[PDB]
């Protein structure tokens, strides 16, 4: 199985591009696409080595970069200049997906603040109707700005079939520990947490082999399709359980978890971790939906040697609908102040759908 | 399957074949198939001598019943093993294969459902029915997905660390044999395959069985509503009569509840045998982590 | 020096005899509720993931023997749920000698008549904060409360405390087994004899309308904290009194009364 | 359990300051907040380590100082731009104290002579309100100054559950032994005190290990809740305890005690304190209530490897009315001098109730 990442707008390409500069050292490649002498899989995102990544002014920085031998503002403009190149990017994907052996997904590396916001909403709804049976992961990330933030919004709760990550939890987390005061510092965060998404891919290990594996543990269903992050350490398994909880941690900004998976990156010793569990369930630290049995999953990993104990935490919390109250409340204040305008309302419509169904999952009967 | 990259592409290449009757399976093909998930994989860089013994062997139905890998060994090394360690590691490695095509079931089926929705999202008519077959779904994905975990860390990854503990501080190799025996009466044990512990894997077989109905019932379930959408679009299509449809479509909404009645039912039996089956865990000592990582948050128990 | 004695001894005043009261301001905090359930209706597994979470968390993380605390719930109180509570500690071979079952049991006996009054003193102190927004109960509670912090105060900085340093100094004059053999149970029987575990039992019911008094103020009666004071003040007139006739065992007075009260 | 502390005014935040350095060099923490190499509990202050600090013109100097890795004159100017402000100062502590594993308490470090004097009065109120629960002791320091002094004792007399230190006292000793003739100077004298006046809540002892150990023993009634501190060496337990009772060294410009508590810092022998007791008694150096049984309580401690015999007295004595009446005499003496002008009034009705509680007190019959 394969994966192709797509890159959109300047911010994909930068967090996507030092999303490759990571990768790259954790493996035994120079930037060059050389591998250097110094049992990791790599064939899932390196094509024998050169990275199945797609691009979309900034790409001038990467060609002059020493990384060169490794390949409007208006949601409407965004959305209007995709129609018309359809068939032009649409040439490279196809040989990019034919090519591969067997293509499993689409990563998509992009922020829904401009053209990366439109140009992104189009290729979500061509990529669907091409293929049904690929899967969409979008590393979304959060900032006529409360216009394109709830658009994408709309395409990103039918067509995507599983991240989200807020520039204001980077922006705290920046000043708190990090000592900031820029947008070169808070990639630098951005892509430890992504190259430790899918540190269960690169690796062969017990369960999690897959892509699909990650997703169907998490979505119950295919509506509450949204996910946040936490990453400790900026001693014992319990210690990093314990400050995973910690919301001073969670990059987002009753309640209760679904679905939690707990990543494990150190060399910790395999029999304590069942009894962190059991102190976990004793104190009571996280509540869950009381409808369907949810549990908590962790799993552990093998640092690469040519690149201490992480963790990383990847869990489905319905506080997640908090955020869309926010771009939901300050759109209804810019609709009253200034062909048809039919297609806003519409996905004002489809996004309230989802708000509710969230606030309809945290009671005792969320079932119909 | 501590491998997990290999394993996946493998059960992806068998699926065409074993679904077929056993009587038309001939080990000379599976062989082309083997060799080429150990090229794909991340398995190709390892020693040549290792993968000369790695094979396949044919159990004496269907597919999913007669395969398994044997890693046949002979010679000095055969002292280690005894022809009893391969009567034991094969005794195992049908638990781990049922419970790794139990899983690989379960994400298809999420995986339909997260192509379902994006079709037929404007038939407000059979999101109702629809709904059962999706928390169904996710009440039995929890159940296998936290199984799974008590198979990595509470069976290969502890019972394993307490042999290359004795490992590497044995010698004389007759502390290597004692080291590596209690090695698969551990695994054999906190695995349900004991002799004493029959009751408790045969009434988790049923709840594998229940996984495989749900699929048989939900493709029906599935297949049915995108013929009355096929034709739906084509009945207007075409044209942009009008009453003999009405009675097709008023038809098709009074089936409906019929098929309700069956997910209705399917669930109830369900956390019927689930139930039951936690009340058979409180029995020998390890199984006491297994309770709780099924009934976390206290789901069951009321 | 290799399995070393002493090293390990100071591992169990750590638990056993109360040295450090931030693992317990902090289990006593987490498995409070969960032990006013009658016995045989708690779940042990609960209560060692409890106590497992409440060392790591408190300041008692560095230790190398922590690992080996086990609870224990014994049959039998203080001659339920809450008084049948008490650890258990396993040791290896080589240092089974000195410290065994014999010699265990007295600190599981001497650790409950240290958690009784650790825990009304924690509880009678709680609805000090209930009351701080039907006002003759006050100078009830400043007669109780300042009874256990004079009782404890003497158990542990008068008791427990010298007689303990002792034991540490006469471990270096050592000269064989025999002898460190001597100078252990030499240290136990010394302690339950200035302790009151060895009768007094009046001491039991007098705890016996302490808690009953919170459990009164926990239901928010004037009529009745009164009697109570009849009833604790008459049982304190004979403790003082009982504790005269000695011939320390007498330093006790001057821990109860400092101002010449009670001096009927 | 966890104290979270707050600095106010330009008195809270130096003394805050000198009150970290000393506990940042007792401890194994190097300024920049990291552990340094080189048992001691250090949850309760320090966060896994960060102080749970919330400071409140004089923050510059201390960000310019190498510790910046570790984080009107009107009574009435100060309680009205603290309603201004009322919901963004309470958004940093509501995440304080939910963020934090289960609050205990709220030290409140200030000077009750001009904002300090009337946004701490204005917190004090909010925090009883917000949370019942929460011990909130004050380490207030004595000095329109009349008025301003009066007016938070109305609030500190019945919002906070718990410190005097005065600045007369202050002086007097560091003319005498110090021979300072200095802001800098005196602050090294009282950081020495509040250092050690929690030398009982960073090292787990036998008893006294939580806030409400060490208030609940002092304080008989809740309107009685001023005590003073005695600090001798600027060796036998006797002559520590002797030392202690001298009025040379009670930093506090009939009259008996309620209740004293002696924190013995050093190595000293634990089998002589009941002796030093015994002929405590004897000479009778000490009176107390003659209504109630009262003890004197002696508490041991071990002080840390990486920072000798020194010794702290706590102690509830009934002659602190007297620094009350000097408040109240010169408030009388500008009231004949110069909207509603009401609330002082009310404030001088209920301070004149605490100095009659007092005197009440030393009475043999002091219930009813």
């Amino acid at each position: 199985r394969e994966i192709i990442t797509l890159q959109l707008g300047q911010c994909g390409n930068q967090i996507g591009f030092e999303f490759w500069k990571q990768l790259c050292a954790e493996h035994g490649i120079s930037p060059e696409g050389i591998v250097e002498e110094f049992t990791d899989r790599k064939d899932v995102f390196f094509y024998q080595y050169i990275p199945r990544a797609v691009l979309l002014r900034v790409i001038h920085s990467i060609l002059n970069s020493p990384y060169a031998k490794l390949y409007g503002n208006n949601w409407a403009s965004g959305f209007s200049q995709g129609e018309k190149i359809h068939e032009d990017i649409f040439d490279i994907i196809d040989r990019e997906a034919d090519g591969s052996d067997s293509l499993e997904g689409f990563v998509l590396c992009h922020s829904i603040a401009g053209t990366g916001s439109g140009l992104g909403s189009y290729l979500l709804e061509r990529l669907n109707d091409r293929y049904p049976k690929k899967l969409v992961q979008t590393y979304s990330v959060f900032p006529v700005q409360p216009y394109n933030s709830l658009l994408t919004l709309k395409r990103l709760t039918q067509n995507a079939d599983c991240v989200v990550l807020d520039n204001t939890a980077l922006n705290r987390i920046a000043t708190d520990r990090l000592h900031i005061q820029s947008f070169s510092q808070i990639n630098q965060l951005v892509s430890t947490i992504m190259s430790a998404s899918t540190t269960t891919l690169r690796y062969p290990g017990y369960m999690n082999n897959d892509l699909i594996g990650l997703i169907a543990s998490l979505i119950p269903t295919p509506r509450l399709h949204f996910l946040m992050t936490g990453y400790t350490p900026l001693t014992t398994v319990l210690d990093v359980m314990r400050r995973l909880l910690q919301p001073k941690n969670v990059m987002v900004s009753n309640h209760c978890y679904i679905a939690i998976l707990n990543i494990i990156q150190g060399e910790v010793d395999p029999t304590q971790v069942h009894k962190s569990l059991q102190r976990i369930r004793e104190r009571k630290l996280a509540n869950f939906i009381p409808w369907g049995p949810a549990s908590i999953q962790v799993a552990l990993s093998r640092k690469s040697p040519y690149l201490r104990v992480s963790g990383l935490m990847m869990a489905n919390h319905t506080s997640i609908s908090s955020l869309f109250e926010r771009t939901c409340r300050q759109y209804d204040k810019l609709r009253k102040r200034e062909d048809n305008f039919d297609e806003m309302d519409t996905s004002r419509e489809i996004v309230q759908q989802l708000i509710d169904e969230y606030h309809a999952a945290t009671r005792p009967d969320y079932i119909s | 399957l501590g491998q997990g990259d290999f394993i996946r592409h493998l059960m992806d290449l068998l699926k065409p074949e074993l679904v077929r009757p056993a009587t038309t399976l001939y080990q000379h093909n599976l062989t082309g198939i083997l060799e080429t998930a150990v090229r794909a994989t991340n398995a190709q860089f390892d020693s040549p001598e290792i993968l000369r013994r790695l094979d396949v062997r044919l159990l004496e139905d269907t597919g999913w019943d007669v395969f398994s890998l044997d890693y046949h060994v002979d010679g000095p090394i055969a002292t280690v093993f005894t022809r009893e360690c391969m009567s034991h590691y094969l005794r195992v490695f049908n638990f781990l294969w049922r419970a790794k095509r139990m899983e690989y079931i379960l994400t298809d089926i999420r995986k339909g459902h997260m192509c379902n929705a994006k079709l037929l999202r404007n038939m407000p008519e059979f999101s109702g029915v629809l709904h059962q077959c999706h928390i169904l779904a996710s009440e039995m994905v929890h159940f296998i997905h936290q199984m799974q975990y008590y198979i990595t860390f509470e069976v290969l990854e502890c019972s394993w660390d307490e042999l290359w503990n004795k490992v590497q501080q044995a010698q004389d190799l007759d502390h290597i044999i004692a080291a590596h025996e209690v090695f698969l009466d551990t695994i054999i044990s906190r695995c349900l395959l004991d002799s004493d512990s029959r009751a408790l894997l045969n009434q988790l077989r049923a709840v594998f069985d229940q996984i495989i109905e749900l699929q048989n019932a939900q493709d029906a379930i599935y297949r049915a509503a995108l013929e009355e959408l096929q034709r739906r679009l084509q009945f207007e299509e075409k044209k942009k009569e009008e009453e003999e449809e009405n009675k097709r479509i008023g038809e098709f909404k009074e089936s409906i509840p019929k098929m309700c009645s069956q997910l209705r039912i399917l669930t109830h039996f369900y956390q019927g045998i689930v139930q039951q089956f936690l009340v058979l865990l409180t029995t020998d000592e390890s199984l006491r982590f297994l309770s709780f990582r099924l009934d976390f948050n206290e789901h069951y128990k009321a | 020096e290799e399995k070393e004695l002493v090293a390990h001894l100071r591992s169990i005043k750590r638990y056993f005899l109360m040295d450090q009261g931030d693992f317990f301001v902090h289990f006593m905090d987490l498995a409070e509720e969960e032990l006013r359930k009658p016995v045989e209706d708690i779940t042990p597994p609960r209560l060692e993931a409890l106590l497992e979470l409440a060392l790591r968390m408190s300041t008692a993380n560095t230790d190398p023997f922590k690992d080996d605390l086990k609870i224990d719930l014994m049959p039998h109180d203080l001659i339920s749920g809450l008084e049948a509570f008490s650890f258990d500690y396993i040791v290896k071979w080589p240092l089974s000698l000195i410290i065994n079952r014999k010699a265990l049991t007295r600190y599981q006996m001497l650790f409950r008549h240290m958690f009784y009054c650790k825990h009304v003193e924690r509880q009678l102190c709680s609805v000090w904060i209930s009351n701080k927004t039907f006002a003759g109960a006050f100078t009830l509670r400043q007669r109780m409360l300042n009874f256990v912090q004079n009782i404890q105060y003497y158990m542990m900085f008068e008791v427990m405390e010298p007689t303990w340093h002792i034991l540490e100094k006469n471990l270096k004059s050592a000269s064989n087994i025999d002898d460190v053999l001597g100078h252990h149970t030499g240290f136990l029987d010394t302690c339950l004899k200035d302790c009151m575990l060895t009768l007094l039992k009046v001491f039991s019911k007098l705890m016996s309308v302490c808690v009953m008094f919170t459990n009164c103020m926990q239901k928010f009666f004037e009529a009745t904290i009164n009697k109570f004071d009849k009833n604790f003040s008459a049982h304190l007139l004979d403790l003082l009194a009982r504790l005269s006739i000695y011939s320390g065992m007498a330093s006790v007075i001057s821990r109860l009364d400092f101002n010449g009260f009670y001096t009927e």
